[PDB]
């Protein structure tokens, strides 16, 4: 998507461009911006040696799966748990990233309502 | 009515779509009988010297030695400089060569230029 | 040679050539191996020009599709130590400016 | 390698009852393990996570000030 | 492919192979034998309606317009014969056929295997060399001045006489020789 | 070894346009005025082992019942020993 | 005794003659197998030197 | 191995992590890898041990060969052909010297992207960097002789090179 | 392929099963030499037609030259023999 | 290019396909289509899932031309849909190879082709991709259900409309064997391999429910 | 170098001394050891050269050259057996003594550590072959063709002479080694231009270079097998190795001199490919696919970078043994049909299989199918040339692709389809013509296994 006929058919300065996302500054919500925690360190998550592009903040649930399913190899189906907590991981993260997307989207709004409320007052 | 079907070169007129099938004449049908005969003729001369048991070779075939003659060595005494001749002989003879010779000599003027200001990036360009 | 008949009794059966008939001068040319010109059931104009309209169409359509991308609702994906700096290219004597990722 | 068959010329072929028993047994056997995933596993079809609602989200926690604060 | 051709196709052959043609490639476009026969049933009604037409020119004018709807609706892929000229095994077996002369070449050793087939083989060798000889007379005595008109060959007309370029019809490899 | 065992031909009588699809073809010509002369020589496509058909679906649950029961069993049995 | 004789002048055979190739021969220069490093996780401990890696920091489970 | 040096050749220590099995039910892998230790590997080590023994019945040598130093292309007169000969010899040993370090600091390369798997990205920077540094004087060397490459066309290529670097810092220093 | 070396017997039977199964011929006067036009007063189409049934029933096509002069079951039979090379 | 390039060819080979006659241009078709697929998910950066589908349809590829020789053997060298009949019964062994592969090909869930396909089609609805050419894979997907169908209903439903002698015979261990082997391995095969081979990329853990079926729904 | 030269001398006195019926025996038998002998000069050095003498000396550029020419004489006695079965033994001993004079000739030239030497040598070779080709060809076109493969040859072989001795009337010297050491830029002027013309274009009209090749189908395609034969291997390389001698003096002029002919040979290779695709007689396409191949040589040695060097001269080699092969082929199958028309005898797999899987493997190797030999020169010479500029892959892959083409081309019309029916006397391929098809193709597939000693002295 619905996002897509709202930034095609209708205004393109409505939505976000999806490759500059965000546009305004971080703490520029509320003061406290608090900060990503991440579990995993440099040498550990290297030496596992997962990909570069699984080397995210979801890193030591993928860890814990790794092992579970190296120490239980031949019984594969062993290890779901670690499995259900590495994919909640990840579904948290894309809600988050879908929180960044919607709130920017609401921050554009913001802005756009506030030049025209002041373009109308300079007018008058 | 039904839409016409439109002949080409690599897509030619069917043989029940012909309108001279359709077209018939005494003189039409004394060429087709004759053209038979020919047939006839040449058909008989082939099988009378294939069936022989005495022959043990190569049944010699003029039309095929006619054809490769002709493909091969009548060509030049059949030669004459023509317009059409020398314009196609120019283009498809000469054309080519200048066309690469400016394509690569632009190419390689391109590729020095680069060379002498540095901004090449050869790193690593070992063999050549 | 293709159109020529196949249930024609041929001294060249494969060929579908006879002994002494005269042979085309480009025989070489249409050996059944070869370009053929047999009568399509469609004309040679309509089919060039239905192949050409469809890739035509396409062609455009994904330059189109190009220019309007499909998406989801979700910002970038973060990646936590300045953007993974040191898995990608390293240069840990330069110390990069810091990317500081936003909870929310 | 096989049985003798001999041709029927206008009725329904001879059948051996194995081929029909190891037809019969694999397409059940197929059914069978369909079934037994989408029990124990219906979330691999289905989804297990719940899509949030983007304009369920309150103002609050994105972050949105009432257009005069900041 | 046996018979020898002719110089023309008259009027009633054209119709005939027409006939044979569309009920061919309506049965390629109604799959179904029902369907078919329902069709091909009217597609028979519909020639036979014009069956006692006695004006050529009538005739030649029709036999055209037909040909033309035929080929606006002929199923550009219709069923073939897999043996056909168009067929998926047309030529399957052409590698496998020798011609019979390659026995000539054998060694000894392997036509010490097969000896009746070798024997026969002589035999058959024998009536050819003979047959010829009265078979060139034959044809001789037997084609009109100038040179025959139509490909169409004479049977033996005497006891022991064999028909006229029998070899390479009699002693063709096989439809399937391997 | 080869299938050498001299097969005889059925009787030519007992194909019959009755209770086909041939049938009906049959009516519909008759109501403008023409017959089918070859409809016998194909009623043996619609007489013994060919004359049931399946559907698509049907063809699709070819072992659904058997399976199905297999399920059911397995299930059950199942429940019974993680209750313990 | 047809499987068994296969299985060694066809299986047997062939494996001796590669493992000696590869373990006196190809193994004799540098660089020639080259492995992959195997993954270390958070507490697992090496066969060489007996050292243990230390686990990962606790992080909240629940859920 | 002793066969190589490890110093030209070098490994990271190979560290391997130790089993530990989580569950009791058996990994076909160890038992699949002992029945192949006693149907392959015994037999081939003791034919190897009785080829060594072989060898070890018959001990004999060979040398590595040992070349002197001799004058280089610019100690020659501009005709003096003995010279001329002799440096030419010598730059063509020290060019195939120069192309088996290049050989072996690939090597190198190529055992560090395939050892360090995932992360070679990062953990392959050395080598990269050796290979970089050996791979440029490779080039300023070598880069464009071109076919009938001789002593005489590399000492003038130095030559240009190190005239166009003396102009830059003739033009540096009067900045 | 697994086919039976089809004899002569099973031709001769096999067409005179599907001329029965025309039903514009009464099958006990038909016989293996009867004349298609004459015998049996049939149109060149029902020849035709004849000749397609020929073809479908033995899996192979018969070219329209050919096809055209077979006017008895018994040169069918002679037809299709010669074609498949059958002994006996 | 390459993600383009494989959207035009699964679109166009599968419309080449719902329409043709011989059943060896069908499964040709068939084949071409899910190449082009393959492509598609090179184009989008996933090339481990990419060899899954290379490793699962290998097993029900062959497995469907070894249905289709079969047909074609027993039905006297005869490859045309319009002369193959009913043959669900004639020949029932056949019949069920062929209707496993189909529904593994056409992506059923929680068997072989599933756990590639399933996985492609969600990948592709949820990358920042063409529109035209997540449009062209989804079309493909409905058209390879569609010539599935086509090969099925016309090949084994109806009546028969092969010639009157009868030489249909499957009854050989060799021809049943390396049937059921492939077969085992087109209802088995992906659930192992896919729960054995370790994780290779971020999976999409959650969709909308509509985007999430799309798969299903278009089949 | 002797020890190669003095049996080959002797080679002459054995023939005549001979028996009437023994001729062939013993040349094949000798000319087989001495081949053996030959096989020696391979352990070449990573130094200089194999300096023998003051007049002869040896390179890892001369040796494959030199052993493909020793190698070459059984295999031409063999293919030469056949038809010169009814001539009497005078004519014989002389066709054999022309053959051993070619061989000493080419021996002699590859060595000839002079310029002048090997220029007498390399026009010495002429003769031979003009008489082989002039007095045991077959059509009245032979000695029309022989006028053409001398004149052209001389056209382009007299002002080389001139140029030859200029130089040394002014270096002093015209011996290699000391050309090497002592060489010097040529300056852009119009002298040094012609000088650069007076150098290349001997070497270069046989090759041939593409407008220059119209002696070549004239020459091959009349002349006997065992004429063909030497002329498609041997006799085409003397232009090669003239070339990569020699221009080492002509560095830096040939920057600006290299383009004509580049472009010349870089499209001549598609328009004598396209020509192999419309042809009617085998020898003519063999002929035609030897100046594709000559070409990409002539771009590799006019490049002149290290790779270059070693791609032309490992398809030097390869060409050599392919085109003799195939040359073989179509002599087996002439010597059968009489016609030499590509057309006429089809479907010879049928009848002859082993000749059949001789032929797609002739045609495997024309094909440059890796990791052949053939192959092995193709690419470095077209990595060279991608690196002296990209846009030289178009033209290199369309002559791939035509190449391909042609070969399939060939060997399809020839062994598949069906047999011509008139056609009866194919006889059984005899021990003789597979022998000679395995002597030419077991070389090529053993010599992919060691390919440093084809890659000449750049390796
Ligand atoms: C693949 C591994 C093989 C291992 C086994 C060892 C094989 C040794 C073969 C040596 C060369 C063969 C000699 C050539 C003449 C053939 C003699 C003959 O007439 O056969 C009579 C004999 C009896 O048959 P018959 O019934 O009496 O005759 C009936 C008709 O003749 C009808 O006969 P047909 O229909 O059966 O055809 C004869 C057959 C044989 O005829 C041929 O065509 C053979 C020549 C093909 C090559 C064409 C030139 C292209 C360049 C390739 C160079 C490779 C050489 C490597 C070094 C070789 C050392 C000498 O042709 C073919 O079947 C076509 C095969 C196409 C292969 C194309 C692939 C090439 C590249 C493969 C990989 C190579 C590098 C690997 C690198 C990585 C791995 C280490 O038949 C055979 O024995 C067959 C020969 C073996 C098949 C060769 C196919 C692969 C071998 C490639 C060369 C060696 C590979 C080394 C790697 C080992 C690991
Ligand atoms: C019929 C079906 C098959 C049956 C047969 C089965 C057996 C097949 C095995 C043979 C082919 C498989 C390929 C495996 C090759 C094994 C041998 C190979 O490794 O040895 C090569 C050795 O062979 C040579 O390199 C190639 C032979 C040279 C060819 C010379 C041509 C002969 C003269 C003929 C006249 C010349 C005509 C052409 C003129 C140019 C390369 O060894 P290399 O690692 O390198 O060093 C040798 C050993 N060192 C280390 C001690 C130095
Ligand atoms: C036919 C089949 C193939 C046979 C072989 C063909 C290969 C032969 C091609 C010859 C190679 C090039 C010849 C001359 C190259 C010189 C460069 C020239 O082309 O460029 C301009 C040359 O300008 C003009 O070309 C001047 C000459 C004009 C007269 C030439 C005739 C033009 C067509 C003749 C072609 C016929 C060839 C066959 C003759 C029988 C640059 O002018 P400029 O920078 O100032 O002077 C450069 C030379 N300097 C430095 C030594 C002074
Ligand atoms: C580039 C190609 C340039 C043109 C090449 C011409 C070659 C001529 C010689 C070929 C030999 C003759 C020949 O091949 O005959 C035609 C032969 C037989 O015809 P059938 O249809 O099979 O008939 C069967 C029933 N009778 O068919 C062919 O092989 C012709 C093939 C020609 C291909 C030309 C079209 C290719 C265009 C490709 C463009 C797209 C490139 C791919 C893009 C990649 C992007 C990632
Ligand atoms: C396949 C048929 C080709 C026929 C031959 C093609 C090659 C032609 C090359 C030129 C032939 C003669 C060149 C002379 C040989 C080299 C000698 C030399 O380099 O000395 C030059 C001499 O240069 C010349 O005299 C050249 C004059 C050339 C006259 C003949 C012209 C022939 C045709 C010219 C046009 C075509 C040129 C290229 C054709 C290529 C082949 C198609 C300079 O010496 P000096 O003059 O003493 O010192 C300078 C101070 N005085
Ligand atoms: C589905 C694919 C497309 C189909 C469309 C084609 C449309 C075709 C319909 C056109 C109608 C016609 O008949 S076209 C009319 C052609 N002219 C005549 O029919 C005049 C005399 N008729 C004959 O001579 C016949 O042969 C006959 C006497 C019947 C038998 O003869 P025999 O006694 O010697 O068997």
């Amino acid at each position: 998507g619905a996002h897509l006929a709202r930034r095609y058919l209708g205004d393109a300065s409505k939505e976000p461009d999806p490759l500059r996302m965000p546009t305004f500054p971080p703490d520029y919500g509320f003061p406290e911006r608090k900060e990503r925690e991440m579990v995993a360190t440099q040498q550990e998550m290297n030496d596992a040696q997962l990909m570069l592009q699984q080397r995210d903040y979801c890193a030591h649930y993928l860890i814990q799966l790794l092992k579970c399913k190296r120490d239980s190899f031949p019984n594969f189906l062993a290890c779901k748990h670690e499995q259900h907590d590495w994919d909640y991981c990840e579904h948290l993260d894309y809600v988050k990233r879908m929180k960044e997307f919607e709130r920017e989207r609401r921050l554009l709004q913001r802005k756009k309502r506030r030049e025209q409320r002041e373009a109308e007052m300079a007018r008058g | 009515s039904f839409p016409k079907y439109k002949p080409s070169r690599l897509a030619t007129l069917p043989a029940t779509l012909d309108p001279a099938e359709y077209d018939i004449s005494p003189e039409t049908r004394k060429a087709q009988a004759e053209r038979l005969a020919i047939r006839s003729r040449l058909k008989r001369e082939y099988l009378l010297q294939y069936n022989d048991p005495n022959r043990l070779g190569v049944i010699e075939d003029p039309a095929l030695i006619r054809w490769t003659y002709a493909r091969s060595a009548n060509i030049y005494p059949n030669f004459r400089p023509t317009p059409k001749t020398s314009l196609l002989g120019a283009l498809f003879g000469i054309g080519p060569l200048f066309f690469w010779y400016y394509v690569f000599k632009t190419d390689r003027d391109k590729k020095e230029k680069l060379i002498q200001e540095g901004k090449l990036d050869q790193t690593f360009n070992i063999s050549y | 040679q293709q159109e020529r008949d196949p249930w024609y009794d041929w001294d060249h059966p494969d060929l579908r050539l006879n002994w002494g008939e005269p042979i085309h001068w480009d025989l070489d040319m249409y050996i059944r191996n070869r370009v053929d010109t047999s009568p399509t059931p469609v004309s040679w104009n309509t089919m060039c020009k239905h192949l050409f309209g469809f890739v035509a169409f396409m062609l455009f359509m994904f330059w189109v599709g190009e220019i309007y991308p499909s998406y989801q609702p979700v910002g970038p994906k973060q990646y936590p130590y300045n953007d993974l700096y040191l898995e990608r290219g390293g240069d840990p004597t330069k110390e990069p400016e810091p990317v500081v990722h936003y909870e929310i | 390698g096989g049985v003798h068959i001999e041709p029927r010329y206008r009725q329904f072929p001879q059948l051996t009852r194995s081929q029909l028993i190891q037809a019969e047994f694999f397409s059940a056997t197929m059914w069978f393990w369909i079934l037994w995933r989408f029990w124990h596993d219906s979330d691999a079809v289905l989804g297990h996570f719940p899509y949030p609602d983007p304009s369920q989200w309150t103002d609050e926690e994105l972050g949105i000030l009432p257009d005069d604060e900041d | 492919a046996f018979s020898a051709p002719a110089a023309y196709l008259t009027h009633q052959q054209k119709v005939l192979r027409l006939y044979k043609r569309a009920l061919r490639h309506l049965e390629s476009w109604c799959v179904h034998r029902d369907k078919y026969r329902y069709f091909a049933c009217l597609m028979r009604a519909r020639f036979d309606e014009h069956k006692n037409e006695k004006d050529m020119v009538k005739a030649t004018q029709l036999l055209r317009q037909a040909e033309e709807e035929f080929w606006y609706g002929q199923h550009p892929q219709p069923y073939i014969f897999p043996e056909s000229p168009g067929g998926t095994s047309y030529e399957r077996y052409e590698c496998y056929k020798v011609p019979e002369w390659c026995l000539d070449d054998w060694h000894p050793s392997e036509k010490a295997m097969y000896p009746d087939y070798f024997a026969k083989r002589e035999q058959w060798k024998r009536l050819r060399r003979e047959s010829w000889e009265r078979e060139v007379k034959q044809l001789q005595e037997e084609t009109p001045p100038g040179g025959p008109r139509t490909e169409a060959l004479p049977p033996a007309r005497k006891e022991g006489d064999l028909p006229p370029l029998w070899w390479h019809i009699v002693t063709r490899p096989r439809e399937r020789p391997m | 070894e080869h299938g050498h065992s001299k097969m005889e031909l059925p009787d030519y009588k007992q194909w019959k346009i009755e209770g086909t699809p041939l049938e009906t073809v049959q009516e519909k010509l008759a109501a403008r005025g023409l017959r089918d002369p070859w409809g016998r020589n194909e009623a043996w496509r619609y007489s013994g082992g060919f004359a049931n058909n399946v559907s698509f679906v049907g063809a699709l649950l070819k072992g659904f019942k058997w399976g199905f029961a297999a399920f059911v069993v397995a299930v059950g049995a199942e429940y019974y020993l993680e209750s313990q | 005794y047809r499987h068994s004789i296969f299985a060694v002048t066809h299986v047997l055979i062939p494996v001796w003659i590669i493992h000696y190739y590869l373990k006196y021969h190809v193994t004799a220069k540098p660089y020639t197998v080259v492995e992959r490093k195997p993954r270390i996780f958070p507490g697992d401990t090496i066969l060489e030197t007996g050292e243990v890696i230390p686990l990962m920091k606790e992080f909240p489970d629940q859920h | 191995p002793d066969s190589w040096d490890k110093d030209v050749y070098p490994e990271p220590p190979r560290r391997t992590p130790a089993p530990a099995p989580q569950t009791s039910l058996p990994n076909p892998v160890t038992y699949l890898t002992k029945i192949f230790d006693l149907l392959v590997d015994r037999p081939v080590t003791l034919a190897r041990e009785f080829i060594e023994q072989q060898h070890a019945k018959n001990r004999y040598y060979y040398y590595h060969r040992e070349f002197r130093r001799v004058p280089d292309i610019t100690e020659c007169e501009e005709k003096d052909i003995l010279c001329m000969f002799e440096a030419e010899m010598q730059w063509r040993r020290d060019y195939k010297v120069d192309q088996e370090i290049v050989n072996i600091i690939q090597e190198r390369l190529k055992a560090c992207q395939q050892r360090e798997g995932e992360s070679y990205r990062q953990n392959c920077a050395k080598e990269l960097e050796q290979f970089t540094q050996v791979s440029k004087a490779f080039q300023d060397r070598y880069s464009d002789l071109g076919a009938h490459y001789s002593a005489r066309k590399c000492l003038a290529k130095q030559k240009q090179r190190m005239l166009a670097e003396r102009k830059a810092a003739k033009e540096a220093a009067a900045a | 392929s697994d086919a039976p070396p089809l004899t002569l017997e099973a031709i001769k039977d096999r067409v005179l099963y599907v001329l029965k199964l025309y039903d514009k011929i009464d099958p006990e006067k038909l016989s293996v030499n009867s004349h298609f036009m004459k015998d049996l007063g049939l149109d060149s189409l029902d020849q035709v037609e004849i000749i397609m049934a020929m073809e479908d029933e033995f899996g192979f096509e018969i070219p329209d030259i050919d096809a055209e002069k077979l006017m008895c079951p018994q040169e069918i039979v002679d037809y299709i023999a010669d074609k498949k090379d059958v002994y006996e | 290019m390459t993600l383009c390039l494989g959207a035009i060819t699964t679109l166009f080979t599968a419309l080449c396909a719902i329409t043709q006659n011989d059943i060896k241009k069908i499964v040709a078709f068939s084949t071409s289509s899910q190449l082009g697929l393959m492509m598609v998910t090179i184009g989008i950066n996933q090339p481990h899932l990419a060899f899954l589908h290379i490793c699962m349809h290998a097993f029900f590829k062959a497995m469907l031309f070894m249905c289709s020789g079969s047909i074609i053997h027993s039905l006297n060298d005869e490859q045309d849909i319009r002369k193959m009949g009913g043959l669900y019964k004639a020949m029932p062994f056949t019949t069920t190879a062929l209707i496993i592969g189909s529904l593994a090909l056409t992506g059923m869930p929680y068997l072989t082709g599933f756990y590639s396909k399933d996985l492609i089609i969600e990948a592709v609805n949820m990358s920042y991709t063409n529109a035209w050419a997540l449009l062209m894979t989804l079309i493909a997907t409905s058209l390879t259900a569609a010539y599935s169908t086509r090969i099925i209903f016309f090949a084994f439903l109806g009546k028969p409309r092969f010639p009157p002698l009868v030489l249909i015979n499957e009854n050989n261990p060799l021809l049943i064997n390396s049937i059921k082997r492939l077969l085992i391995g087109s209802i088995f095969a992906g659930f192992i391999i896919s729960n054995n081979i370790p994780p290779m990329t971020v999976p999409n853990t959650t969709m909308p429910l509509y985007m999430k079926m799309t798969a299903l729904i278009v089949t | 170098m002797l020890k190669i030269i003095i049996p080959t001398t002797m080679l002459l006195p054995m023939t005549w001394m001979s028996k009437h019926n023994m001729i062939w025996i013993n040349a094949t038998v000798h000319s087989l050891l001495i081949s053996l002998i030959s096989l020696s000069l391979l352990n070449q050095l990573g130094e200089n050269s194999l300096n023998f003498s003051l007049t002869f000396f040896s390179d890892s550029l001369s040796a494959p050259l030199l052993v493909l020419t020793t190698w070459l004489l059984p295999l031409m006695l063999m293919a030469s057996q056949s038809h010169l079965s009814k001539e009497t033994t005078t004519r014989k001993k002389l066709y054999i003594t022309m053959l051993i004079l070619l061989q000493l000739f080419l021996i002699m030239t590859f060595t000839a550590t002079e310029l002048i030497l090997f220029y007498i040598l390399f026009e010495a070779t002429l003769v031979p072959t003009l008489i082989i080709i002039t007095r045991w060809g077959n059509q009245t076109e032979r000695l029309n063709a022989g006028l053409y493969f001398l004149f052209y040859t001389l056209a382009g072989s007299l002002p080389l002479l001139v140029a030859l001795v200029y130089i040394q009337n002014t270096t002093g010297s015209l011996n290699f080694l000391i050309i090497h050491y002592w060489s010097h830029p040529l300056s852009n002027s119009w002298s040094n231009i012609f000088m650069w013309l007076a150098c290349i274009m001997a070497f270069m009209v046989k090759m041939p270079l593409y407008g220059l090749h119209l002696w070549l189908p004239k020459a091959h395609v009349e002349a006997p097998i065992a004429g063909s034969m030497v002329l498609a291997a041997v006799l085409l390389k003397l232009g090669g190795y003239g070339m990569m001698r020699i221009t080492t003096i002509l560095n830096p002029l040939t920057n600006y001199m290299a383009y004509p002919f580049l472009m010349l040979s870089m499209w001549g290779m598609i328009m004598t490919s396209s020509i192999c695709l419309r042809q009617t007689d085998l020898k003519s396409l063999i002929a035609y696919s030897s100046v594709s191949h000559m070409a990409l040589v002539i771009v590799a040695i006019m490049i002149q970078t290290p790779w270059s060097f070693m791609g032309a001269t490992a398809l030097m080699i390869a060409h050599g043994l392919t085109s003799s092969m195939l040359f073989c082929l179509a002599n087996t199958n002439y010597e059968r049909v009489h016609s030499r028309t590509m057309i006429l005898a089809r479907g010879l797999q049928t009848l002859l299989p082993l000749m059949a899987t001789w032929w797609l493997v002739a045609s495997l190797t024309n094909l440059a199918l890796p990791p052949s030999i053939n192959l092995i020169g193709e690419l470095f010479i077209i990595t060279a040339s991608f690196s002296w500029s990209n846009i030289t892959i178009i033209l290199m892959g369309m002559n791939m692709m035509i190449t391909a083409l042609y070969s399939l081309y060939m060997l399809i019309t020839t062994q598949r389809g069906k047999y011509t029916h008139h056609i009866n006397n194919i006889k059984p391929s005899f021990t003789r013509e597979n022998a000679l098809m395995a002597l030419h193709i077991l070389p090529l597939l053993l010599l992919t296994l060691n390919p440093k000693m084809i890659l000449g002295p750049l390796y």
